[PDB]
């Protein structure tokens, strides 16, 4: 997370870490939507152009973590994957359309003060909240900046990072890039005139874009960290999987297999 | 499950993380 701050403990009890088995390394972020269901981006598991094809036993999910490195014994839970469900029309070849993936845990995880699921938006919440200029919140242990000298130069957070970024007009989003953006994506960040900065970076993908509803004071996941040409560049934006658009699919997957 | 989106350590404890006010102010103005 670029231009971020450390999260408070429990600030994002639904954040999930995707951990690679060998090499023992961080892959991506994700979110907890149920005691046995985890939501993430499809390019975290499958992206052939960079030779990426991760399968169920290739990784594990660490839920309830605060620190990026420390093994948070007795606070975090480590769960293994029963199955991975990647969207059938996920278009990695073109624009990353439908960049979404569900993951069924083998055994249900037990909620704590540090592990709690997020809500998924209904018809109305999507309409009321996903408007240009409203701000949501993005969290992850991703890099603090695009590039940083190998000496010192920070670069990697010690703990989870959090920013609030404003939803940006679809017409502005389409003019920001030459990638064909779709109904399944929405973009967020500050415009260069706005005199403020922030964005996701490498490692934050798959994590959740959330907004707290002003009506029920609940936290809704409106976006999955999807893609961005760089990190916090001026006149560039981060693009997010528009969760409500693909929610009918999320329902089909869980009503069958869950 | 029905308790989704209500964090054990803030909402349930009537507590506010250091930044959720920016989110609320964006709904009205500044
Ligand atoms: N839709 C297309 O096809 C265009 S591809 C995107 C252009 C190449 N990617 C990148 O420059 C960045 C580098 C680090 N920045 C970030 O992580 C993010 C910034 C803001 C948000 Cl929001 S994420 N990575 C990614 O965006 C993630 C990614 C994208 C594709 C494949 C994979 Cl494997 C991973
Ligand atoms: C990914 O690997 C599995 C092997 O477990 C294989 O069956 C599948 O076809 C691979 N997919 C791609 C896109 O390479
Ligand atoms: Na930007």
């Amino acid at each position: 997370i670029v231009e971020g701050s450390d999260a408070e403990i429990g600030m994002s009890p639904w954040q999930v870490m995707l951990f690679r088995k060998s090499p023992q390394e961080l892959l991506c972020g994700a979110s907890l939507i149920s005691d046995r269901w985890v939501l993430t981006a499809a390019h975290c598991l499958l992206y052939p152009p960079w030779d990426k094809n991760f399968t169920e036993n290739d990784l594990l999910v660490r839920i309830g973590k605060h620190s990026r490195t420390r093994y948070e014994r007795n606070i975090e839970k480590i769960s293994m994957l029963e199955k991975i469900y990647i969207h059938p029309r996920y278009n990695w070849r073109e624009n990353l359309d439908r960049d979404i993936a569900l993951m069924k845990l083998k055994k249900p995880v037990a909620f704590s003060d540090y592990i709690h699921p997020v809500c998924l938006p209904d018809r109305e919440t999507a309409a009321s909240l996903l408007q240009a200029g409203y701000k949501g919140r993005v969290t992850g242990w991703g890099n603090l900046k695009e590039t940083w000298t190998a000496n010192v130069g920070k670069g990697q957070p010690s703990v989870l990072q959090v920013v609030n970024l404003p939803i940006v007009e679809r017409p502005v989003c389409k003019d920001s890039t030459r990638i064909r953006i779709t109904d399944n994506m929405f973009c967020a960040g500050y415009k260069p005139d706005e005199g403020k900065r922030g964005d996701a970076c490498e490692g934050d993908s798959g994590g959740p874009f959330v907004m707290k509803s002003p009506f029920n004071n609940r936290w809704y996941q409106m976006g999955i960290v999807s893609w961005g040409e760089g990190c916090d560049r001026d006149g560039k934006y981060g693009f997010y999987t528009h969760v409500f658009r693909l929610k009918k699919w999320i329902q089909k997957v869980i009503d069958q297999f869950g | 499950e029905a308790d989704c989106g209500l964090r054990p350590l803030f909402e349930k404890k009537s507590l506010e993380d250091k930044t959720e006010r920016e989110l609320l102010e964006s709904y009205i103005d500044g």
